[PDB]
C-alpha cells in the first residue's frame, strides 16, 4: 500500500475517535465540507454532530472552547486552517492549556491536541507563510510535533490525542498528497510514535543532516545526490520540536563531526538555533571539525512572485552548498 | 421558640428577550439561611485577613478581594448543584471557598506556602478546585473557557450547567462575543454571568449584551434572589433553552466614604441579618456567636498559613506534564538540573 | 436625442436604531450612469479574464473574485470622496479599481509580474491605492484598522469618512466588536460595511449586531440604493454623530443554478442596463459597444500582464523598513546575501 | 541628576509628544490614572484627550486601531499593559505591522510603536511573567529594542518613535523606579541611541557577557564578584533584540576568547540560542578557547512562591558559576 500523509492522519483521527468517545475534533469546514484540506474527510458522515463540529470563523473563541472541554474530561482535537489563524487563539494555548497544568500544582491537567498545517504554502503570501515551529517550541507545558510522511503523521497525530497535556502538531500542506510506502505494520491502529524521539532516516559517516517536516525531503535528495560524489550523510528527522531529542543528534554528530541543520522557517531564534546552542552546550561539541551551519527560510516576509519565493524557502542547492562548504570539499 | 422559615420580597430582575424572570417573592428556611450567614462571614473575614496579610506583605503580586460581593458567591452556590460548573477571573476567593476548599490551603496558598491548596506554585489568581476551574488572570480568556465546559456538559449529557463569570471590566473582550455566539448557536447549557460593579462600554447595559441571548439583571447585595435567578437560569439551562445571561449588580469596597454609605445601607450580611432577626428565623446572639466561631476559624488558618514552611526548590519542576515519567527540567544554567514528576 | 436624468425608486433600507433613513427616489444623470456602467462592466470583465488566468495558472494562490458584487465597489465608490478611506478583506480586485489602480496593474500582480501594482510581492490579497488600506488575509483584521483610520480622521478634523467593509464570514470576529464598542465611545466616522452575499451566525440581522450602534439594510444588487445608502451614511458620519452598520446584501457568483436564476433576475449590470434603455438614459447600443471598448481594454492589460517578466531575484530583499539605510538579509543559507532598500 | 527608568521613559514621550502633532499615546490606564506603572505621568494633564488616550480592555481591538491610525499617516505609541497581554493582540502587530510595508513594495508604511513591561516581574506567577524578546525578535520587518537603564530607556523610546516602521520597545518593571545617573548630554531633548548597536558597558579581557534588559544589571554585580579575583569580564548590553549588533560581540569574542549570555526569559529557541548559533556561523569561532554557554530563565512556566520564583530566574550566583565553568577557574 502506499497511502498519503493527508490519509495517514484521516486514519489516524478516525481510530482514535473510535477508539475514545471522550474524543471529539472541532474546527473550520472540518464537518461537511470535509475538511479545509480534504483532511478530515468523512468523519463527520461517520461520527456526526456531536463529535464533528464546523465551527465559526472564531479563533480566539472556539481555540478557548476546545480548552474548556478539555478542562472538564473531553479530549478535543482543535484545528486551525493554517497556523497563521492561530495568532489569534496563541493566548489561549499559551496561558490557559500550557501553564495550567504547573499552576494548578497538578490538579488540572489539558490533555488537548492543536492541528493543523504550518509554514510555507505556494504563494499564499506573506500572511499564510509563517512558521511556527520556534515560536511553539519555546514554552513550557506544551509539546510540539513537526511529522514529515505518511509514517510519522499516522503516529504522531496518535500519540499527541491519546497524550494527557497540550500537543501541538505542526503539519503541512505540501505533505497532504503527497504517497509513501506505509509498511503493514502502521496499517495498525495501535502504531504510535513516541513523542520526543527523532529517527535517523537515512545511515551516514561524513556529516549529519538534521532537519523537521517537509524540507526533510530535500535532504534525502540532497543525501542522494551527495552519495554519487563519496560523501555519505546521516539524515535526521527531529519529528518533535520540543522536548527535541538532542542525544540522538550529538550520538551522530560524534561519529560525522559535522553539523548542517536545515528548516523552513525564519533564521533567528528558530529551530536551528536551538540546535547548535544545544551541539555547542553539550558533550557533542568537541567532536565538531568544523562549525555546524544552519539552511533556513530567507529573512523575509515570504512574497508572491514564484521566482523571489523559491529562494524564500531552502531549495536542494542550497543545503549541498553547506554541506560541501562544512567538509570544505 | 423560632421561626421555621418565613416568606420575602426580592427585587425583581429587568428582563431581555424574556418574558417572565424569576419569582418577585421567596422561602428562606431558617435552616438554610443560617449556613448562608454562616459562609458569607467566612468568605468576609478571610478576605479582610488576606489584605491585612498583603498589606503586611507576606502576599506578594495580586491580591483581589471580593467583600460586598459575598451574596453573590454565596447565592450562587445555593441556586446551583456540587456537580455543576464555576469558572471566573482572578477575583476568585469567595468561589474557591464556597466550591470545598478550607480556609487554610486558601490562605496559605495566597502566602506561598507548602501548605497552600497548591503547593505555592500558583497563589491568589490561579486555585482550583472540583468543579472550579478558578481564576485566570487573562481578562476574558475565562469565558470562552466556560463555554466549553458547558460544550463538555451537554456533551455528557447529565444536566449539569455551567456558570462562566467576568466583570464589566473584561465586558468589552471580543472573545466573549465570539463564544456569546457558539453559546447560543449550538445551545450550550452555559450561564454567562456579569459581576457588574459599577468611558469603558459604549453600553453599560450587560444584561442585554448578548442581543439574541436573553438576560435578566439581579441585584448583587441581596442573596435571596442571588439565589433565585441562580435557581432561574439553572433551570433555564437544563430544560435545553440555551444559554443566558446574568448582570449581577454590586458593589467591592476592595475617597473611603462612598464606599461607607453603601456598606451602612445594604451590605450583604448586614441585609441577611436584619431579616433573620426581624422574622424570627435567628438571634442576634445566635448570630453574634457563629461570629466568634468564623474568627477562630480564621485565626487556625491564618496561624497556619503564616507558620507553614516555603515550598521545597527540589519542587520548582514539579507538575509541568500530568501522566508522563519523570524527566530533568534545566534551571538557571546548564549545570542546574530539576526533576520534574508528573 | 437622449434625456439627461431620469427618477427612479430603489427598495427602502430597514432601520435599526434609525429614525428616518436615506431616500426611497433618486436622480441618475445620464453622463453619470455611463460611468457607473463602464466602472461595472470593467470590474465584471476583469474578474473574468483572473478567473481564466487562474485556472491556466498564471495565477497561484488565493484568488477571489467579486464578480456579482459590482453593485458594491461602484455604488460605494459613487457615495464618497476620493479624499475618504476605504479599508476591506481579501476580495478585494474591485475596489482597487474603483479607488484608482488600473486594470494593467491589478492583473499583473495576481500574475505576479514585475510590472504589478506591488512588485508581484503581494499577489491577490494585499494591493494597496491612494486612501485604500487595502485587502488583509487574515479575517476581519481589518475592521479594528479601518476603526483606527476612522480615529485618524477625527483626529485632523477634516470631515473625511472610513469605509471599513468585512464579509459576513468575518462578523463574528471578536475584533469586530471590541471595535464597535471602540467606535461608538470615541464616536469615530467609521462606517461599518458589512457585505452579507449569503449556520455560521446565531443571528443573521447583520446591520443590528452593532447592537448600541445605528444600522441600515441596503440592497446591493442595485448600484442606486449602494450610492444612496452611502451619501446618506457618510452624511452621518460627517455630521459628528459617530460610528454606523450598513449590511450590503449581495451575492457573489463564484447548486450552481441557484447561481443562475439570480443572474436573469438580477445581475447588477444588468440592472442598471434595463434602467438607462427603459428610461431614454442610453441605447442598447451605445452599452452593446461599451462591452466592446472594455473587453478590449481587459483584452490588452491581460496581454501585458502574462507577458511581462517576474520581478528581478535581486530584489527579493527590498522594502522591508520604511526610510532606512540599506542592509543585508539573510537567504536559505548564510552565503546568500539579499539587499534590502527602503 | 538622578533619574528613575520610569521618568526616563516618561521624558522621552513628554518631547516627543511636543516636538509633534502626530504623536498619540493609548492604551489601558495611560490617561486620567496616571498610568499603570506611573509611566505616562501627567502627560494626559498636559496633552488632553485627544493626544493621551484611556482605552478599555480590548487589547486586539486598540492594537488593531493603532495601527490603522499609524496606516492612515499618525504615530501612536500604542502601550500594553505588560506584554503577556499582548499576545492577544499578537496578530496585529506581526501581520498587519510588521509584514505590510513589504507585501505592498514599499507603498504603505506602519510608523507605530509598541512598549510595556515584559519578563519577569515580583510574585505575579505565570500568565505575568513572560519575556517575548525572542518571540518578537523573530520576525522581519519589526525592530525589537529592550533598554535597562535610564539613559538606554529614553534613547530608544525617541528612536523608535521617529524609526517609521513598527518597533516593540520591551520595557522591564521592576527596572522603572531604578534611578541612574543621568548625564547632562541624556537630559537634552536632542538625545537618540540609535538602534542596532549594543554598549559596552564594562570593558574586560577575560571573558565576554552579553546580556539585555535586566539581568544586564546582575551581570555588571557579576563582574565587580570577580574582579575581585582579577577576572576582567566585558559586560555587552545589547539594547536591540532585532536588529542585533554581532559585530561587537564579535570583536570582543575575538579579545577575550570567552563567551556567555545572560538572558531572562525561557533558554529553549530563547535569545540566547541565537547569539550562540551566530557566534558559531561568524568568524570569531576560531578564537573560542572554550565552549559559550546560557544562563537563562528556568524552563517552567513562572511559579509563585518566593524561593522558587527567586530560583527561576538568573542570579548573580549563576552568572559566576557559569563564567567560572567557562574560564574553568
Ligand atoms: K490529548
Ligand atoms: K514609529
Amino acid at each position: 500500500l502506499q497511502v498519503t500523509v493527508r490519509d495517514a492522519i484521516n486514519q489516524g483521527m478516525d481510530e482514535e475517535l473510535e477508539r475514545d468517545e471522550k474524543v471529539f475534533l472541532l474546527g473550520e469546514e472540518v464537518a461537511q465540507y470535509d475538511g479545509a484540506y480534504k483532511v478530515s474527510r468523512g468523519l463527520w458522515k461517520k461520527y456526526g454532530d456531536k463529535r464533528i463540529i464546523d465551527t465559526p470563523i472564531s479563533e480566539m473563541g472556539f481555540a478557548g472552547i476546545a480548552v474548556g472541554a478539555a478542562m472538564a474530561g473531553l479530549r478535543p482535537i482543535c484545528e486551525f486552517m493554517t497556523f497563521n489563524f492561530s495568532m489569534q487563539a496563541i493566548d489561549q494555548v499559551i496561558n490557559s492549556a500550557a501553564k495550567t497544568y504547573y499552576m494548578s500544582g497538578g490538579l488540572q491537567p489539558v490533555p488537548i491536541v492543536f492541528r493543523g498545517p504550518n509554514g510555507a504554502s505556494a504563494g499564499v503570501a506573506a500572511q499564510h507563510s509563517q512558521c511556527f515551529a520556534a515560536w511553539y517550541g519555546h514554552c513550557p507545558g506544551l509539546k510540539v510535533v513537526s511529522p514529515w510522511n505518511s509514517e510519522d503523521a499516522k503516529g504522531l497525530i496518535k500519540s499527541a490525542i491519546r497524550d494527557n497535556n497540550p500537543v501541538v502538531v505542526l503539519e503541512n500542506e505540501l505533505m497532504y498528497g503527497v504517497p509513501f510506502e506505509f509498511p503493514p505494520e502502521a496499517q495498525s491502529k495501535d502504531f504510535l510514535i513516541p513523542i520526543g524521539k527523532a529517527k535517523i532516516e537515512r545511515q551516514g559517516t561524513h556529516i549529519t543532516v538534521v532537519s523537521h517536516s517537509r524540507p526533510v525531503g530535500h535532504c534525502l535528495e540532497a543525501a542522494a545526490v551527495l552519495s554519487k560524489e563519496g560523501v555519505e550523510c546521516e539524515v535526521i528527522n527531529m519529528r518533535t520540536i520540543r522536548p527535541m531529542d538532542m542525544e540522538t543528534i550529538e550520538a551522530s554528530v560524534m561519529k560525522t563531526n559535522h553539523l548542517v541543520t536545515v528548516e523552513g522557517g525564519w533564521p533567528q531564534f528558530g529551530v536551528g538555533a536551538e540546535i547548535c546552542a544545544r551541539i555547542m552546550e553539550g558533550p557533542a561539541f568537541n567532536f565538531l571539525d568544523a562549525p555546524a551551519v544552519r539552511v533556513t527560510g530567507a529573512d523575509v516576509p515570504m512574497p508572491y512572485a514564484k521566482i523571489l519565493e523559491d529562494n524564500s524557502i531552502p531549495q536542494v542547492k542550497d543545503i549541498i552548498f553547506a554541506i560541501k562548504k562544512t567538509l570544505n570539499i | 421558640m423560632f421561626a421555621n422559615d418565613a416568606t420575602f420580597e426580592i427585587k425583581k430582575c429587568d428582563l431581555h428577550r424574556l418574558e417572565e424572570g424569576p419569582p418577585v417573592t421567596t422561602v428562606l428556611t431558617r435552616e438554610d439561611g443560617l449556613k448562608y450567614y454562616r459562609m458569607m462571614q467566612t468568605v468576609r473575614r478571610m478576605e479582610l485577613k488576606a489584605d491585612q496579610l498583603y498589606k503586611q506583605k507576606i502576599i506578594r503580586g495580586f491580591c483581589h478581594l471580593c467583600d460586598g460581593q459575598e451574596a453573590c458567591c454565596v447565592g450562587l452556590e445555593a441556586g446551583i448543584n456540587p456537580t455543576d460548573h464555576l469558572i471566573t477571573a482572578y477575583r476568585a476567593h469567595g468561589f474557591t471557598f464556597t466550591r470545598g476548599l478550607s480556609v487554610r490551603e486558601i490562605l496559605a496558598e495566597l502566602t506561598g506556602r507548602k501548605g497552600g491548596c497548591a503547593k505555592g506554585k500558583g497563589g491568589s489568581m490561579h486555585m482550583y478546585a472540583k468543579n472550579f476551574y478558578g481564576g485566570n488572570g487573562i481578562v476574558g480568556a475565562q469565558v470562552p473557557l466556560g463555554a466549553g465546559i458547558a460544550l463538555a456538559c451537554k456533551y455528557n449529557g447529565k444536566d449539569e450547567v455551567c456558570l462562566t463569570l467576568y466583570g464589566d471590566g473584561a465586558a468589552n473582550q471580543g472573545q466573549i462575543f465570539e463564544a456569546y455566539n457558539m453559546a447560543a448557536l449550538w445551545k450550550l447549557p452555559c450561564i454567562f454571568i456579569c459581576e457588574n460593579n459599577r468611558r469603558a462600554a459604549a453600553s453599560t447595559d450587560y444584561y442585554k449584551r448578548g442581543d439574541f441571548i436573553p438576560g435578566l439583571r439581579v441585584d448583587g447585595m441581596d442573596i435571596l434572589c442571588v439565589r433565585e435567578a441562580t435557581r432561574f437560569a439553572a433551570a433555564y439551562c437544563r430544560s435545553g433553552k440555551g444559554p443566558i445571561l446574568m448582570e449581577l449588580q454590586t458593589y467591592r469596597y476592595h475617597t473611603r466614604e462612598e464606599i461607607q454609605e453603601v456598606r451602612s445601607k445594604s451590605d450583604p450580611i448586614m441585609l441577611l441579618k436584619d431579616r433573620m432577626v426581624n422574622s424570627n428565623l435567628a438571634s442576634v446572639e445566635e448570630l453574634k456567636e457563629i461570629d466568634v466561631e468564623v474568627r477562630k476559624e480564621i485565626e487556625d488558618a491564618a496561624q497556619f498559613a503564616t507558620a507553614d514552611p516555603e515550598p521545597p526548590l527540589e519542587e520548582l519542576g514539579y507538575h509541568i506534564y500530568s501522566s508522563d515519567p519523570p524527566f530533568e527540567v534545566r534551571g538557571a544554567n546548564q549545570w542546574i538540573k530539576f526533576k520534574s514528576v508528573s
